[PDB]
């Protein structure tokens, strides 16, 4: 029976696009969004929506590739599932970023005020550097990607934008991801 | 050649993301896009090329700035020069071109390649009526257009709605005489 | 300062009281009959925001052929004006045929006859503007035309259709 | 070389043409013709407007002028003075200060030739019938063209 | 040293011929608080002058003789009696002493005379041109004259011809004295 | 040494300008608005006229203004001469104290930089407004909330543009 | 291989294949097996932690699991002893199947898979695999 | 609550049971005595009763509670394996009587499974060769002068009762009472000059004067005549209690204590010799003396059946009267001999056991700690006849029920635990085999509490499905 | 500076001419100027502002080749160029400024070393209406209208009259305005 997707493989095919097309293409999805919604609120989280739906694909697309030493007959060992926050965090952080904008991300900070809230910083937001002014709801995108892509692991979440520079890096965009307390409640009834 | 100077371009003079990243957010657009519509894809079509035209008005600029070609002295040459610098540089893919009809006024552009469709098959509702890559119509139009060169723009086949190849009609109809005054 | 641009031109026939109608509506202050242009402006609050509306008054025989082609492309607003005087408002006709070669459709075109202090007639204008989708004003040098500029402005806003819409003091990992 | 050259006297009035056409040492061209009063008028007026801005954009020790106006297919030169004649001078890019060549054509041959000329009319402003811009009285005098086609031969 | 420009003296020496065009006009626009005065320019006053009918000019040419006779009638403030007038006079008159001096009738041709160095018209009116410089001589006939006048010699036993065929504009001067 | 740039788009009308001396804003902005528009007239009068007789390439300067360039790749944009695309209108204005420099693309849009250093000038002005170009193609182009041809509000682009003249300046 | 299927974090079957009365049951022994699914879903070394391998027993019809990283769970009423490497690389093939079935940007998480071309071909990987 | 008003629940009042089997255990495990001519007409002319034995199984079980309104009795006819049979048409009859009766069924489900189990524990050998439990051990004879009887009745009655019967039982073990009645009043005044001749001469007298009934724990067979269908004086009820509690507390309880004085004593088929021991655990077992019943088992392991039955109650004793580390070494081991006798008799030619410790330990505090055992030996029962077996299913769906980690009682952190889907399986599978043994009523209340866990899901809600299916069989 | 300018101009630059000879000049052209007049001499003076004004106009050419100096705006700037320059090249005076007037419109010049009347002495007729330099104002007058400085300039004292000096009042009376085409 014919078909292209079950037969294309998904072996990271090692090829890149330009960056401007994707800052044009972003450009243009955060225009025709402002064409249509009243809001600020109801913009970004639409945008977060967008990026859930690109994150909950990423998991998958992630975790299997990484299972590497048809590509089921290479595989000898998957990936462990990750259930700590520890660990997918640590994997959002070297290998998300690393994967989606080639570069580890700046560093995983956990925050200290509150439990649940940990911290991603981003020195020089890869994608959405060409947007004027410090108008922070423009990268929800990004955070949808890191909600979605928590979602699916077992991690409700509230993740969201701020922009905090410092350090001689005028761009400096910290996501925090807000863990649900039955989350944290499970992290305290295993392990 | 034009050959050498898209090659260069793309290679040193041009920034490098994942490929993968850029068409699973135009999938995530045109999904999203279509479950708006009520699964009414004519609307979808000409939503994709309004987006599709509002992009190409802006990227003929970006085009222009890294290449900096001089003028297009006839549609031939436009061919060459989109086919061999202009995808080369965005999408990084070669088209070529396979029909030139009478008058050499119309072109078919062929996208072997079109990662922007990449691990998608269309509900059994969109199979007739959608066109997915409409958006990389509608630039072709917008950005031939601020270059006086105004065309109309189509889909013939894609590979989409199982067709052999994809292609993109590319009809001159008059060569505006708004040019610059130079 | 100013945070929009917007373009209009206002023409006519050489003998039209052209200058009278800018000069009032215009801001505190050449350049015609030398490079066919005569600029003016007016900022005014729409929505909040500080746009101005450019003015180009433009005429002559001998620089028609440059007049048309540059001045004409990215015009935002027309306005066409003839004085009570009529060969200006047959004019009017080869005017209204020759500004869509270059303006595009969507532009908001206005008409205008000035100069009453009637030896025209006043319905044949009226009729001739409804043909063409023409807001028209019989009147003479101020006479309300700014009112009928500030709702032109307004109409290129709407068509612009632009939408207005944690201390983290952790510990790192690494 | 050399393409052309005018003079315009302050009441907005073209008073003198050439226009070498051949690149000849002596070459065959027009002088004083009417097909170039529009031409004539246009040139005016770019110099007029760039004159203009010159005089906006000043620092404050003096009003200041125009010295060349560069297209991408000629390089103009322009010599004003304080009575009001811009003596405009078109050339290729091949040279770029012609102030010294403006400076003798005023100095020598326009001021021998035609201030010091009782039975030229100076100011060629018959009345205001046609002062304020118009009419198209124009420099006729035998010496002053003779010389000036004279010296300035060798650049052209 | 006594010294001046050169170009003023040189052109009030030239505008003494509206002089005398003007006066023989006037004896039958701008303005002053005080004065309305009826102007004319002066190149207006010299075609005028060419195509005045004759005696007015006859009268105009002896205001210039005469204006010419009191120019040189004293010129004895510098330290031939004829041949003063060509070894120096011209030499601050003009500057140019004459080239050509013979004598037995008395001749005097010069070659770019100065005061008329600018004077071509329209180039197709050489003929007007020198009929409408001729009235510039004059202002030497009177000099000369002057000069010869109250230096030991009799204004009425000599009577100065001057004209302008010999060989910019190299149509040189030449005087016959007796 | 540039102490102002400004561009101007094609409808004929200032979009953006900004001085880099001290305190030359003796003029409105109005009055550079009026500048601009007079110099698009002048263009449209400069080639409408041209000599009867009648009737080239930029040398690539290597470091204009410089030492990740938005989206380009590479210690400097380009390495190659390109080409001038207005063929025949205004490209300088030389002036007793100062120097302007005009380039314009394709597009009809155009640029303007005022130098004070008073043709080798010619080329390096039209090497910078071509890095001044890449800057708008950068951070006016991808920004959504830009009007087509209504005046530039980027922050990025003007720190750029001012980065570069004090790379020059 | 009495029984596969597919199903979500919801607990609905996005795609269940009777292979070829316990017919009738096979979904409520499906359904029941589940809540010890999740039970060693959470559990370090339950040395990946996906193929969990048998989890419950109904009559000797052993079901066995296997969990993607989606939380989609892939489970099967076998049936007997299985064989451990044979049943891992069968759910690896198929997890591989679906990953590509969800990249479709049309697709929902919840919807249905519908496409002939994925019954056919874990149709094909099982009788590869098992039969 | 009423202890009554639980085993007859279906007789408005719902709660919860507090440790209700060992309570069951105790009631089926109590002293067994006899009733017994003049006297039983007398009855019927006075009180709707065939013989003065139903007017008495009418007041078993605890009477300190006063039943009708801590140790229990039970009573018996007078004197002279599994028969899973007769259990069976038990349930049938008396699921019957419930669709003619029943309306929340949220414990008619748990007390009708108690009183299933109470019946399967009663279910051996009426007088097994080991099982005491069963044996009468205080024969009450009873008369009424004021009929008309004399003492030479009561003479000739002990006579008769003084001894095919059985190797075992031992006529002098048991104690004699005479109960004598009368209806007032001298008739009391001969009544106690007979029990004074009695008691110096022969035994003991008890002198008895002369609003509904729901009775329990009599035997398998009485229930039955039960399901194919009265009233008494509220004083009448209470003089009863007050002497039957004479009786227990002051005439058998203290036989029962010198009795085990002199077994203890004496301790530092058969009928004698071993004897003693064995029923010596059996009547510490009867008094709630567990641990010294413990130790006589213990002592005892000295055969196919006997053998058996010591460990089963030894493991009974131990559950009655609790880590997880005991039951690792004591109480499963045990069970596990217990069965290795079981399939070696089996061998040579069990259920009971089985279906004892499933209760005991279920009726443990720690639910989490050990319900799995009791699981476990459930489902070594379902590997006896279908209708019971139904609701050995509906047990295993309650006892799953209750296998939530007690740390808890979206929803992310209680997913991993419960099991409340195999619950719901198994309640599907009890209301299937319902169906089978044609019961409306049983199945309606399984679906009933099915709805919850399965309304949520839609792919199995849909037709074709045992669901649908059934919910269209109840019409 | 236009000290330095005027005096290099006058040094190098111009040559030599007798001033004596242009005394004698001037003499005989007032003197039969006056001759015809009947020794009226309001007339005398209007004709020779006439001639001033004519003689101004042309020189003005001469003099702005001379120097390099741009127009001027304020009244100011047309003193030093006339006390530093003009008069110092023309015939070699440097005159004073003085009297500088409210609003700057007006300004007297003083013109100590005039040679025009330089040992001329005047007749008593001639001593009452004659002005013997008054082609100097005339000339100021042309030469200032030329710049587009209109102006009214005329004698407020002389050394023939038996005034105090040879002083000169330049009066402004409007800035004329640079035109436009029509
Ligand atoms: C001659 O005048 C040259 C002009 C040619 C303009 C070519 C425009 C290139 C468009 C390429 C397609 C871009 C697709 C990516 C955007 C989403
Ligand atoms: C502002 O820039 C003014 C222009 C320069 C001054 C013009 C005045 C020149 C007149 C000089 C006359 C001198 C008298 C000569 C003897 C007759």
């Amino acid at each position: 029976i014919p078909s292209r997707i079950y037969s294309e493989s998904l072996l990271f095919k090692r090829q890149e696009a330009s960056l401007s097309a994707m800052a044009f293409l972003f450009q243009e999805m955060i225009s025709q969004l402002h064409r249509t919604c009243k809001t600020a609120g109801d913009f970004e989280t639409k945008l977060s929506d967008y990026g859930h739906n690109i994150g909950i694909r990423l998991l998958e697309l992630l975790n299997f590739r990484a299972s590497v030493s048809s590509l089921s007959n290479y595989i000898t060992k998957m990936r462990r599932r990750d259930l700590k926050i520890l660990d997918i965090l640590q994997f959002i952080h070297g290998t998300l970023w690393s994967y989606l904008f080639n570069h580890v991300s700046d560093d995983l900070v956990k925050s200290s005020e509150r439990d649940n809230e940990y911290m991603i910083v981003d020195n020089f937001p890869t994608l959405t550097q060409f947007i004027p002014g410090e108008n922070v709801s423009c990268e929800y995108f990004v955070c949808g990607i890191i909600k979605g892509f928590l979602f699916n692991a077992g991690f409700p979440c509230g993740v969201t934008a701020h922009r905090m520079p410092q350090g001689g890096h005028s761009q400096r965009t910290v996501y925090l991801i807000q863990f649900d307390r039955q989350v944290l409640d499970r992290e305290g009834l295993r392990f | 050649s034009l050959k050498a100077m898209g090659e260069e371009i793309w290679k040193n003079k041009t920034e490098k993301i994942n490929t993968e990243l850029f068409t699973l957010t135009y999938g995530s657009i045109v999904a999203q896009l279509c479950q708006d519509y009520e699964r009414d894809f004519n609307k979808v079509n000409d939503h994709l090329y309004s987006m599709g035209y509002n992009i190409g008005c802006r990227l003929i600029e970006d085009f222009l700035a890294r290449t900096a070609l001089p003028r297009c002295e006839n549609l031939v040459k436009t061919s060459e020069v989109l086919s061999k610098c202009a995808f080369k540089i965005f999408l990084n893919i070669t088209p070529n071109i396979t029909n030139w009809s009478h008058n050499k006024d119309t072109f078919s552009l062929i996208l072997d390649e079109n990662p922007l469709a990449d691990f998608v098959e269309l509900p059994m509702d969109a199979m007739k009526s959608l066109w997915y890559s409409n958006i990389l119509c509608g630039v072709l139009k917008g950005s031939l257009e601020m270059v006086q060169l105004d065309c109309d723009v189509w889909f013939v086949s894609d590979i989409l709605r199982g067709d052999s190849q994809t292609e993109i009609k590319v009809k001159l109809n008059r060569i505006l005489k708004d040019e610059i005054p130079i | 300062e100013y945070d929009y641009l917007f373009k209009l031109l206002l023409i006519g026939n050489s003998g039209v009281g052209k200058s009278c109608l800018l000069l009032r509506f215009s801001d505190d202050t050449d350049y015609i009959s030398t490079i066919g242009v005569d600029f003016k402006i007016k900022t005014v609050e729409l929505d909040g925001k500080t746009v101005k509306l450019q003015i180009w008054d433009t005429a002559g025989q001998e620089r028609f052929r440059t007049i048309t082609s540059s001045y004409y492309r990215g015009s935002h607003g027309i306005i066409i004006v003839y004085d009570v005087t009529q060969e200006s408002f047959n004019g009017v006709k080869m005017w209204l045929q020759e500004i869509d070669r270059y303006a595009t459709s969507t532009v908001l075109k206005l008409l205008v006859g000035n100069k009453c202090d009637r030896v025209v007639e006043y319905d044949v204008a009226k009729e001739f503007a409804d043909a063409n989708k023409m807001p028209f004003l019989e009147t003479s040098a101020s006479t309300n035309v700014e009112d009928a500029f500030l709702t032109m402005a307004r109409q290129i806003k709407e068509s612009m259709s632009q939408q207005n819409l944690v201390n983290l003091k952790g510990q790192s990992l690494t | 070389g050399i393409y052309s050259f005018w003079i315009f006297d302050r009441h907005c009035n073209c008073i003198f043409d050439r226009e070498w056409t051949l690149a000849s040492n002596s070459a065959s061209g027009t002088i004083n013709s009417k097909q170039n009063e529009e031409d004539a008028k246009l040139l005016y007026g770019m110099i007029f407007s760039l004159r203009s801005i010159t005089q906006k954009l000043s620092k404050g020790s003096v009003k200041n002028d125009i010295r060349s106006i560069s297209t991408g297919k000629y390089r103009v030169h322009t010599y004003c003075t304080a009575s009001g004649l811009w003596f405009v001078l078109l050339s290729d890019f091949k040279q770029q200060s012609y102030t010294q060549v403006l400076q003798y054509i005023y100095s020598h041959i326009y001021v021998k030739y035609v201030s010091n000329n009782l039975l030229s009319p100076y100011d060629f402003a018959e009345n205001e019938n046609e002062m304020r811009g118009q009419g198209t009285r124009k420099i006729t005098n035998r010496n002053f063209i003779s010389v000036l086609e004279s010296f300035l031969a060798p650049m052209v | 040293l006594p010294k001046v420009s050169q170009s003023v003296y040189q052109m009030l020496l030239n505008e003494m011929v509206p002089l005398a065009m003007g006066i023989e006009r006037q004896i039958s626009l701008k303005i002053e608080e005080h004065h309305t005065v009826d102007i004319i320019r002066s190149h207006n006053l010299i075609h005028e002058l060419y195509k005045a009918d004759e005696e007015e000019k006859e009268k105009v040419l002896a205001r210039l003789r005469n204006i010419g006779f009191q120019i040189g009638l004293k010129l004895s403030e510098l330290l031939l009696i004829m041949k003063f007038i060509c070894r120096d006079v011209w030499k601050q008159i003009f500057g140019k002493q004459i080239d050509n001096l013979k004598t037995n009738t008395f001749y005097l041709l010069d070659y770019d005379y100065r005061p008329i160095q600018s004077f071509s018209l329209e180039e197709d009116a050489k003929n007007e041109e020198l009929k409408m410089i001729e009235p510039f001589l004059e202002i030497p006939v009177g000099i000369i004259r002057g000069v010869l006048s109250s230096l030991g010699y009799s204004s009425e036993e000599v009577i100065c011809l001057a004209s302008f065929i010999d060989r910019a504009f190299p149509k040189g001067v030449s005087f016959h004295v007796q | 040494a540039i102490e102002t740039i400004l561009v101007i788009n094609k409808s004929g009308g200032l979009i953006y300008q900004r001085n880099f001396t001290n305190d030359e804003q003796k003029l409105n902005s109005n009055e550079y608005l009026i500048l601009a528009s007079t110099l698009h007239g002048v263009f449209a009068i400069a080639s409408q006229l041209t000599p009867k007789a009648l009737q080239n390439t930029i040398p690539y300067i290597p470091y204009v203004g410089m030492s990740k360039l938005g989206s380009f790749k590479g210690d400097d944009f380009f390495k190659e001469p390109f080409t001038n695309w207005n063929k025949s209108g205004l490209r300088q204005l030389c002036t007793d104290q100062f120097t302007m420099f005009i380039y314009q693309t394709l597009t009809g849009l155009k640029f303007v930089a005022i130098s004070s250093s008073v043709n080798l000038a010619i080329q390096i002005a039209d090497n910078f407004l071509r890095k001044v170009y890449c800057l708008y193609s950068d951070y006016v182009m991808k920004d959504p909330s830009y009007s087509m041809e209504m005046p530039i509000r980027s922050n990025l682009f003007d720190e750029k543009v001012k980065k570069m003249v004090e790379n020059l300046q | 291989p009495q029984y596969f299927a597919i199903i979500g974090k919801k607990d609905n079957p996005v795609y269940e294949i009777e292979f070829t009365d316990l017919k009738e049951l096979n979904p409520f022994i499906l359904h029941a097996s589940l809540d010890i699914v999740e039970d060693l879903q959470w559990q370090i070394n339950p040395t990946d932690n996906c193929y969990l391998g048998k989890v419950d027993h109904f009559y000797g019809l052993a079901i066995t699991a296997y969990i993607s990283y989606s939380g989609m769970k892939f489970v099967m009423i076998h049936g007997v002893v299985i064989d451990d490497n044979n049943m891992r690389s069968f759910y690896q093939e198929v997890h591989e199947l679906y990953v590509k079935t969800l990249m479709n940007p049309f697709y929902k998480i919840t919807d249905p898979i519908r496409s002939p071309a994925f019954d056919s071909r874990v149709r094909t990987l099982a009788r590869k695999h098992l039969s | 609550f009423s202890y009554e008003h639980y085993m007859n629940l279906l007789f408005s009042k719902e709660t919860v049971p507090p440790e209700i089997a060992k309570r069951i255990i105790s009631n089926a495990i109590a002293p067994v005595i006899t009733v017994t001519p003049l006297f039983d007409k007398h009855i019927q002319e006075t009180y709707k009763v065939d013989s003065l034995y139903m007017l008495l199984r009418f007041f078993g079980g605890c009477v300190s509670d006063r039943d009708q309104a801590s140790q229990y009795i039970r009573f018996t006819r007078p004197l002279g394996l599994f028969n899973y049979h007769s259990l069976e048409v038990f349930l049938d009859n008396y699921l019957k009587l419930v669709a003619a009766n029943t309306v929340p069924h949220n414990l008619l489900k748990k007390s009708i499974y108690h009183s299933f189990f109470s019946l399967a524990i009663s279910s051996t050998n009426n007088l097994s060769p080991y099982e005491t439990f069963n044996h009468p051990i205080l024969s009450l004879i009873a008369l009424d002068i004021s009929n008309g009887e004399v003492y030479e009745d009561a003479r000739d009655l002990l006579v008769n009762f003084k001894n095919n019967f059985p190797i075992f039982m031992n006529t002098n073990e048991m104690l004699p009472v005479f109960l004598l009645c009368y209806n007032d009043q001298e008739e009391f005044e001969k009544c106690q000059a007979l029990a004074k001749k009695l008691k110096k001469q022969l035994v003991e007298s008890i002198l008895l004067a002369l609003q509904l009934h729901q009775p329990v724990m009599s035997s398998l067979e009485e229930i039955l005549f039960f399901l194919q269908a009265t009233t008494l004086s509220l004083a009448l009820i209470n003089s009863i209690y007050d002497m039957l509690d004479y009786l227990v507390y002051d005439l058998m309880i203290p036989f029962m204590k010198r009795k085990v004085s002199f077994w203890e004593e004496t301790i530092l088929a058969s009928s004698s010799s071993e004897f003693l021991m064995r029923k010596l655990a059996d009547w510490s077992m009867m008094l709630s003396d567990f641990k010294t019943a413990y130790s006589t088992y213990e002592s005892l392991m000295d055969f196919p059946k006997y053998l058996a039955s010591c460990i089963e109650w030894c493991a009974v004793s131990l559950l009655m009267g609790v880590t997880v580390k005991m039951i690792k070494n004591d109480i499963n081991p045990l069970i596990e001999r217990a069965l290795a006798t079981y399939e070696n008799c089996s061998r040579i030619q069990e259920t009971r056991c089985m279906i004892l410790a499933s209760e005991l330990f279920l009726s443990l505090s720690n639910t989490w700690t050990s319900t799995p055992y009791a699981i476990q030996y459930l489902e070594t029962i379902l590997d006896l006849g279908p209708c019971s077996q139904i609701m050995v299913w509906e047990r295993l769906s309650d006892c799953y029920n209750l296998r939530v980690d007690p740390r808890i009682k979206e929803d992310i952190l209680s997913e991993g635990l419960t099991r409340r889907r195999k619950a719901a399986f198994f309640r599907l599978i009890a209301a299937k085999k319902w169906a089978e043994q044609k019961q409306w009523r049983q199945v309606s209340w399984c679906l009933k509490d099915i709805e919850s866990t399965y309304s949520e899901i839609k792919f199995l809600h849909g037709n074709g499905l045992i669901l649908s299916k059934l919910k269209n069989q109840l019409n």
